[PDB]
């Protein structure tokens, strides 16, 4: 026991459940079915109006996200960006790509214990709800982080 | 083939007092050697705190052979060497004889001495004169030790001393 | 101290062995269902031999000396007759005893003595447990390799890479003297021991769909 | 010392991954068997990446690995 | 092969008084040697402040061989050589016998002396005459030392003295 | 006194070794990033040999004996086969076993004894630290020179002044008896070891821009 | 190789009183030889001003070897040859026994003598008659010396006398 670590470093299921509940309370969609894990966040909480930029407060939320992610063991992390239809297809795709690149770069700057990170965005080509009256406030625009438990 | 210094049980059938050495016999009832008997003698200790039996001449049937593995006895189920018998045989007799002879001497001499300051004279006579011979004979015989004696109906335990075949 | 440790090891090993054997008996039928040597026994009560296949072989003798091959095949045990096919009994089951004779006149009298006695008993318990687990693992590995060897032999015999055992029988009529008589003598002989072929041209491949 | 805390409790240890399983369907962070993917970065002992510690107890205080390379650090000095 | 001067545990199972030397057996219960027995005897020191066992006749099971490694016994987990038994066995008995004999002599003679300055005479008689024989016998037997006696339910620690093969 | 010196030196050496090892593990990726080996490895899993050089050589043998040379080149170790490429692990790591046997002959008793004990522990700490630094420096120099020799060999071979290694391979079909079979025997060996050449004609230089 | 007349250190883990000789074991704790065992014996000096140990049978681990370097002990952290124990074990006991025996003799005789110039007579009796035997026995047994006892948890230093290989 003083030689071999009994559990992985900085591990607490209590903390895991606590911050998962906190994220659900704040409204971040957290899904854990099987060994595949998904976390979805509305784009309005992080980016401005179709704007690939970060308000200062969003960094605290990203800090919390990274702290949660630190706990697990993983290999590959996939990040996908979805937006609303604004002018064209290429404009939305480029905005999604830029946002994904930015968030991925900051996550990598953080101690994300992974091996490969894939990033992409698909504008509005994969809708999640027929109702689309709202703009960026609409839930259809979003960002998803997906991965699989690494044993 | 027998271990060097192992345990065995035997049945004792005959007894004797620790007064005259003589041939004695016992019977091994268990173990590999079955129906075997063992003859020997005993010892006389200076102190009456224990009593043991010397058993060497082993008569085993099967073949008319006589191995002489020497062995002793221990108190059954007690794992001790003392003998289950009495040891207070001749303390009181010699004590009383000596003290009575002394009392006779003293009575005669003192009651004669205190005469200045006929039946009482006769008592003085008897005590003073018969005390001395009794006292000297009692001192002569006072050196008798108290004996011990085994009983003829108790089993025994035997520890080995040398190996045989 | 060490006596407590050793007796705890013995007790733990015995208890774990009893538990595992009991569970093996509890779930029994599926085992013989999976392992059926009899279904594999050839037409003349011959246990088929066992084969081992290795892939991507390379060994170095020293610098400027390395020998490499694609696959290799080795014969483990030659085929032989047998009255009754084996079972999982001779591989999976392991011996059970119960040591219930602790020659302990050294009873732990002090409180710390009792505590250390307990902890040493605990570590002995777990040591026996893991020992039993390792033993079971080795046994199951052995039975698996035997079964796989037999299956591979069947596969190669189908593929026409080995030689089926050539057999013969010799018959004699009424036999014996005027005191002892046998009715119909028969002697069984094997000539071609199952061995691998070398003429690769005769090999016939197989493609599924 | 609790591993499956803030849950329904542990369920059992699976040796296929050397990992604990709680009442809820989650793999606990704790391990149970040595045969699991661990995280080793620092090791003790001496003669690492060499022939190991030579078995013989030498009179001298110097210890040399079985490959002939010596380990004065593992040895003492004066 | 056994280290020159190391420690082993053993079990002592049989009891005996330190009065008559003889065969005594113990059992090694741990270590590389398993189930081995060890026979020997004891010694009597001048003072009863300790008790030790001389043990040489070692019989190990498995094969029929009889080594003679010599070693003594110490109290396990005590790291001392003392023996847990009685040491004050025979002081008071002889003290009281001698002192009573002396008191008898004194009483008889002094109460005879005080005559110048029948039952009293008889007290003089008994004391003055039975004191002397008891006094001389007590002076004779006063020399018996206090014995010790090992018990049948304590183990021992054996430190080796010589090597074996 | 000297006992305190020795124990302080031991503790200091061990402590400094532990600290340097943990900092080396702290800075890990860039280490192997710099000291890659597979890139230098040849195409037949051959470790290229090690070459050393020297410039402006001069040897005075004795009075009335002087010899000079522009440069000299030497081969340290001949090339050899290799299965897995090496790494800095067996070059820069130092061992660490925590000493936990405190026992000294002359325990300090007076105030002077206690203060000299303290100062001796301090200087032993310092001595151990500097000695550990020396060990690290020796190791890093060794691995650096080996790496440089490898690089030098590669670039001199590019310059075409040394013989490239020569590798022969021989193939045999199925091999073995009727009980043991190998599919395809393949013998790989090295015939002509790399070495220098003296024919001045085959010397091609290079010019940058 | 050991230089002639240097200092090594060992730990004594077993205790014993200086009453009866026996094998005593220590273990070298550090230095070139580690874990070496050392059995030897002691000596009894004329006076209890010190106690020293002769250590000769020293076994080094590693190989089947047993050299016989002989050396003695010094008091750790004292750089002296004394032993840590008590020395007043049986002084006052025999002193008081002898003094009380003499006092008994004197009380009886003097209080008998002072009579000219019954319970008091009885006191005279007891004292005058039991003093003498106790006095002679006390003079007989007064000669037993005070013993010393080493301890089972004290280290020691050993200075060498000869060289080894």
């Amino acid at each position: 026991v003083p030689k071999l670590p009994c559990r992985v470093d900085g591990a607490c299921d209590a903390t895991i459940i606590k911050m998962m509940t906190d994220l659900n309370k704040k409204g971040i969609k957290v899904a854990s079915v099987g060994q595949n894990y998904l976390i979805s966040i509305p784009a309005s909480a992080l980016f401005a109006d179709q704007s690939p930029r970060l308000n200062w407060a969003s960094y605290s939320l990203l800090n919390e996200i990274a702290a949660f992610l630190k706990q697990f063991r993983k290999i590959a992390i996939t990040v996908t960006s979805y937006s609303s239809k604004y002018v064209s297809v290429k404009r939305e795709r480029a905005l999604t790509l830029a946002r994904s690149r930015v968030v991925s770069e900051y996550l990598w700057s953080q101690g994300v214990d992974s091996r490969i990170i894939f990033t992409q965005g698909l504008g509005s080509d994969k809708p999640i709800t027929s109702y689309t009256l709202g703009g960026d406030r609409s839930p259809n625009a979003r960002v998803e982080i997906t991965f699989r438990r690494a044993v | 083939i027998i271990k060097t210094g192992d345990i065995m049980f035997a049945v004792l059938d005959t007894s004797v007092n620790s007064d005259e050495p003589g041939p004695i016999l016992a019977t091994i009832v268990t173990g590999k050697l079955k129906g075997s008997k063992l003859i020997g003698s005993f010892n006389l200790p200076s102190n009456a705190d224990k009593m043991v039996i010397t058993f060497n001449t082993m008569s085993i049937p099967g073949a008319e052979k006589t191995i002489s593995i020497s062995a002793y006895a221990i108190d059954p189920n007690t794992a001790r060497t003392a003998l289950a018998s009495r040891t207070n045989h001749h303390y009181l007799m010699r004590y009383g004889s000596l003290f009575a002879s002394s009392f006779l001497q003293g009575f005669g001499n003192a009651f004669q001495s205190a005469n200045t300051t006929s039946t009482l004279e006769n008592a003085v006579i008897g005590l003073a004169t018969v005390g001395k011979a009794w006292s000297q004979q009692a001192q002569q015989l006072f050196n008798t030790p108290t004996t011990v004696e085994v009983y003829s109906g108790t089993g025994l335990g035997i520890l080995f001393t040398q190996d045989v075949t | 101290k060490e006596t407590a440790l050793s007796v705890g090891a013995q007790a733990g090993l015995a208890w774990r062995a009893k538990i595992i054997d009991e569970q093996l008996n509890k779930q029994a039928r599926n085992l013989d269902a999976i392992y059926d040597f009899n279904s594999l026994v050839l037409e003349h009560n011959i246990l088929p031999p066992v084969l081992l296949e290795g892939r991507n072989t390379l060994n170095l003798a020293d610098a400027q000396s390395i020998r490499i091959s694609d696959r290799t095949y080795k014969v483990a045990k030659q085929a032989h007759f047998i009255t009754t096919p084996p079972t999982w009994r001779q591989y999976l089951w392991m011996d059970y005893v119960k040591p219930e004779a602790p020659n302990v006149t050294l009873l732990p009298k002090t409180k710390a003595e009792k505590e250390i006695w307990c902890i040493y008993t605990e570590r002995g318990w777990k040591n026996g447990i893991d020992q039993a687990n390792t033993i079971l693992e080795e046994n199951i590995a052995r039975i698996k390799e035997d079964f796989g060897g037999m299956i591979l032999y069947r596969k190669l015999l189908a593929m026409n890479m080995v030689s089926p055992p050539y057999v013969s029988h010799t018959d004699l009529g009424v036999t014996g003297d005027g005191s002892e008589i046998h009715i119909d003598d028969r002697v069984l002989r094997i000539t071609a021991l199952p061995e691998l072929n070398v003429n690769s041209a005769e090999w016939r491949a197989a493609v599924a769909k | 010392d609790g591993c499956c805390s803030k849950m329904g409790g542990i369920n059992y240890c699976d040796s296929s991954a050397g990992r604990l399983v709680c009442n809820n369907g989650f793999y606990s962070t704790c391990y149970c068997t040595r045969h699991a993917v661990m995280d080793l970065q620092f090791l003790m002992g001496c003669c690492l990446w060499h022939g190991g510690v030579y078995p013989q107890l030498n009179s001298s205080g110097l210890v040399v690995c079985n490959d002939g390379y010596v380990s004065e650090e593992c040895s003492l000095q004066k």
